[PDB]
RNA sequence: UGAAACUCAAAGGAAUUGACGGGGGCCCGCACAAGCGGUGGAGCAUGUGGUUUAAUUCGAAGCAACGCGAAGAACCUUACCAGGCCUUGACAUGCUAGGGAACCCGGGUGAAAGCCUGGGGUGCCCCGCGAGGGGAGCCCUAGCACAGGUGCUGCAUGGCCGUCGUCAGCUCGUGCCGUGAGGUGUUGGGUUAAGUCCCGCAACGAGCGCAACCCCCGCCGUUAGUUGCCAGCGGUUCGGCCGGGCACUCUAACGGGACUGCCCGCGAAAGCGGGAGGAAGGAGGGGACGACGUCUGGUCAGCAUGGCCCUUACGGCCUGGGCGACACACGUGCUACAAUGCCCACUACAAAGCGAUGCCACCCGGCAACGGGGAGCUAAUCGCAAAAAGGUGGGCCCAGUUCGGAUUGGGGUCUGCAACCCGACCCCAUGAAGCCGGAAUCGCUAGUAAUCGCGGAUCAGCCAUGCCGCGGUGAAUACG
RNA sequence: UAGCGCCGGCCAACUCCGUGCCAGCAGCCGCGGUAAUACGGAGGGCGCGAGCGUUACCCGGAUUCACUGGGCGUAAAGGG
């Protein structure tokens, strides 16, 4: 066992560094500092839009976040209000004139963090897990995705003993490098514990 | 566009693929009749053929049975000038009877 | 890595050698990397995660 | 589940972007989520815990569907079309019913006079005869009177039981209720003019006079009056009592109560 | 020949799947064999078991715990012990009963934390007339929620890791066989590193696997010549030092190239033994990569989290100690027991790295570690940086030795607020056991073993002989 | 005047409280150790109804003495 991170695995080809840009030796961590608060606070807010993928990019102190996310009407809001004020947040926490963005991923059933965040939405809600999941993989296969699996960890329906689940269906190759397979990972927080849901969905090659 | 080896490993699948299946491309649905030069060397060939209700003509030698074939000719199996024969005068007969 | 701990560790000290590096995603004191000030752990998640820029995975 | 059949009811219902759409009971939310693809907006009245999580599960893709937790009969209907049907023009009721709530759930919309242009439902096969029923075919009688009194009844096909993987009992039947513009017959006495259609077919097969004079402590002492009025109307209570028209109805709750109100 | 009274709800036959055999057969792998070096003997370094201890903080336990978590325990780290102190507390969001909202200096107490405290407050923030006044600015002590916990269960869990094992297996769709569980595919012959292929066969295919795609190294091309390179040219003060050029090496992008591709022979086929060509030939060498699952495997002390527990202490701060103890035992290492060697001078030849609190060239002083001046460098520019083994010359002559290098005495340097417990590096003194190590045991098949130096992470300094890399010289054997 | 049995599968009829291998139920398979449609009580339902259940006995289901209508290689059964 002991799979490495899919995406790790690929991140020089057919994936792309989440966050893009330069600094020297002196001047690196706080960068990174900067970043992960950002991505913190993202999280925290944007969580009922949908969030699937945070970028960061810099030119000349200057942040241009990149928000991708299923539903980007609750993310504007009416007339721009919610957007307005996540920028002054953003642009309070650190004066760098911060430019967010807002993308609508198309097909949010072909991104793995959203089924993976719906799943667990899903058992957070004592739904069955293994219906679910089932049902899941089902809708990922619909919309192409030649390949897709779904796993969930432990401590099923308010169990004593943990066991994992794992259903899935076409073609998952996660031993070849020119796979271009989405990852996604969930934490669902119930009354018995946490849960752990991944997701793979594998979209063509080259 | 794909590495050298990768072309190698497709030209030997279409090899293959041309090998066994050359021939049978030419049916785009179940066959009408079915023609067995040795209905006993073609035993499985001939008990799909009677799975499906398709007649079945053989050219069946002395170690054959006559029953499971519908449309059956008495004759030599080996012997290569009497399948020349045989297959000569059908092929003829469905040419010229097109 | 206890809350108290972690708070302690961000004042100046009275003393220029009693200041010492803390992970500044969990607070781990062992195996933190100056470049990055992150401990091998989280420095791992991150790097696995893409949100490491320029850091791949090395193979010679 | 019954799976294009309920695509079939939107169909039946016409609408568009144009359009915002009220649901009442979803359950699962197999009907609203056919709408939400096809509907500008929707809204939804849900009282029912235990469902509540796999209708919000359900609606989650979703965003122009708004679920309120509070009964259809305690709650103002006409405050609700007011904020979440702001930009739309046509405002429509599709539902499917429980057995109990049927008929009263009708009547409380149609009393309410809300903006309402078509309540496109599946009922019982039976009510769905009833509310829309020609005179004299035994199917005539308070419910058909007050509801084309209000509103134009369309039965659109029959839904045989063979449909439900859980078989019911009876028969299920889809109907169009159009608002029409303004009152059908002018009539202010319109609690008396329900009195009165409630009254006549207290027996069907009885006829007129036994079915107005017995009702009605003042009306069962003044027997005389009713007759007189009714001759005065050009009616008499002798034909049946079922094979009256809305617009006759109208003239006697006229011509009646003129006589005493 | 041959009962019954009493009990039981079964007792049975054939066949299927798996488990297990101390039932057999076949194949593979430094498993054995053939070799080369070790370990177990001795000194020291370090991690465990025990024992003492005020506490010697914990977790890790056959392979798969024992130079492990820990890529840095003198204070801090630190979670343990002994003292000295605080209770909305280091840290979070609030709630609202008088400061009054605000900052700075200073004393007593003193092992420090803390406690008691006095003077310039910093006051405005709008400006009700204004002469105090309404508060979004800010902080003290009094109200309740609560902070918090390296406190306990990995046998409640997530995440991540180890192992069988980079071993070659683990399954499904349709078809066919069987009354049925089920079987076939996936079995048989051959071959391969491999269910990798070929043939045969009621199977024909696919999914996770193997392989390939990806990276480095080996050859040759275009793109480009600085901070790199120097064949001819002009310079030379002898230095690519100068003018010069990007031919060459090199630097780093995009490409080509190796596919049993082409001839001979064998083979039905996969292939096999040779032969060109080629830098490289049958997988060219190395890496990243770890199927379904196994072990109630490991971690509640990286983090998250269900549950239980403490909340004038099982929380929080400080000082000092301990984690470094020591009759013993076990593990992984280092340095040698010498002449294929040891010491002393002269002289060469690398790769990969690191550096603005840093790297330190060069000069002077000190016998020395170092100190004082001091350029140059954000670095293909400068520096660490002498590479070492090697080659030449000289000494040493079998001696516990010019072998070893422990232990002890003294002097001196740096880091640090501070080297007693417990730092490193120096200079002068003594010279320990040790003359190649029993039973047994470990690694390694080629640029490998063996041997020799260099860099890096952590880090003020370092107990590193460790770990992760880099190159230099370069064996033997593989009958089976 | 309206009662009696039943409500895990045979076999038509389901929830909430009490108990925690106890009290008990039981025609067979079996239910009972803290979420009991199987025990006890309620609400509800099902069957029959001046009756409804229990025990005893006979035939049937029993092709389980096989005339209709069974078997004896390994299930009991070919004689040495
Ligand atoms: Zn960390």
């Amino acid at each position: 066992g002991n799979k490495i991170h899919p995406i790790g695995f690929r991140l020089g080809i057919t994936r792309d560094w989440e966050s893009r840009w330069y600094a020297g030796k002196k001047q690196y961590r706080h960068l990174l500092l900067e970043d992960q608060r950002i991505r913190g606070l993202l999280e925290k807010e944007l969580y009922s839009a949908g969030l699937a993928r945070v970028d960061i990019e810099r030119a000349a102190d200057n942040v241009a976040v990149t928000v991708h996310v299923a539903k980007p009407g609750v993310v504007i809001g009416r007339g721009g209000e919610r957007i307005r004020v996540l920028r002054e947040e953003l642009a309070k926490l650190t004066g760098k004139n911060v430019a967010l963005n807002v993308q609508e991923v198309q097909n949010p059933n072909l991104s793995a963090p959203l089924v993976a965040q719906r799943v667990a939405e899903q058992i957070e809600r004592r739904f069955a897990v293994r219906r679910a999941i089932k049902q899941a993989v089902q809708r990922v296969m619909e919309s192409g995705a030649k390949g897709a699996k779904v796993i969930v960890s432990g401590r099923i329906g308010g169990a004593e003993q943990a066991r994992t689940e794992w259903a899935a269906q076409g073609r998952v190759p996660l031993h070849t490098l020119r796979a271009n397979i989405d990852y996604g990972f969930a934490l669902a927080r119930t009354t018995y514990g946490v849960l752990g849901v991944k997701a793979y969905i594998f979209l063509g090659e080259v | 566009e794909r590495p050298k080896k990768e072309q190698v490993r497709l030209k030997h699948e279409l090899e293959r693929l041309q090998k066994y299946l050359s021939g049978f491309r030419l049916l785009k649905r179940l066959p009408d009749a079915i023609f067995v030069v040795d209905p006993t060397k073609e035993a499985i060939a001939v008990r799909e053929a009677r799975k499906l209700f398709i007649p079945v003509i053989a050219l069946a030698d002395t170690d054959s049975d006559p029953d499971l074939v519908d449309y059956i000719i008495p004759g030599n199996d080996d012997a290569i000038r009497s399948i020349q024969l045989i297959l000569s005068r059908a092929v003829d007969l469905i040419i010229q009877a097109r | 890595a206890r809350k108290a701990l972690i708070e302690k560790a961000k004042r100046t000290p009275k003393f220029k050698v009693r200041a010492y590096t803390r992970c500044v995603r969990c607070g781990r004191a062992r195996s933190v990397y100056r470049f990055f000030g992150l401990c091998r752990i989280c420095l791992r998640e991150l790097a696995h995660k893409g949100q490491l820029p320029g850091v791949r995975k090395a193979s010679w | 589940i019954d799976t294009n059949i309920l695509n079939r009811i939107v169909d039946h219902a016409e609408v568009t972007e144009k359009t915002g759409v009220i649901e009442i009971g979803p359950g699962i939310g197999a009907l609203t989520e056919q709408l939400a693809k096809r509907a500008k907006k929707v809204v939804a009245f849900e009282i029912d815990q235990r469902l509540l999580p796999i209708l919000k599960d359900t609606l989650s893709p979703y965003e122009n569907v708004t679920v309120i937790h509070q009964d259809v009969l305690k709650a103002d209907v006409k405050s609700v079309i007011e904020e979440q049907f702001q930009d739309c023009d046509e405002i429509m009721v599709v539902a499917n019913l429980p057995y109990y709530v049927t008929t009263p759930i009708i009547m409380k919309l149609l009393e309410e006079h809300l903006p309402l242009k078509g309540i496109v439902v599946m009922l019982q096969k039976e009510v769905a005869e009833r509310m829309a029923a020609d005179p004299s075919s035994k199917e005539y009688g308070s419910l058909s009177i007050a509801v084309q009194f209000y509103t134009e009844a369309k039965t659109v096909m029959i839904v045989p039981k063979t449909v439900f993987v859980p078989q019911p009992n009876v028969d299920s039947a889809v109907i169009r209720l159009i608002l029409r513009d303004g009152p059908a017959v002018d009539v202010e006495n319109e609690s008396f003019f329900f009195q009165l259609i409630k009254a006549s077919f207290a027996q069907r097969r009885k006829t007129l006079l036994n079915n107005l004079v017995n009702n009605l402590p003042e009306g069962k002492a003044q027997k005389s009056t009713i007759e007189q009025v009714l001759e005065e109307t050009n009616i008499d209570g002798k034909r049946r009592g079922e094979s009256l028209s809305i617009e006759e109805f109208a003239a006697l709750s006229n011509g009646l109560y003129k006589a005493l109100f």
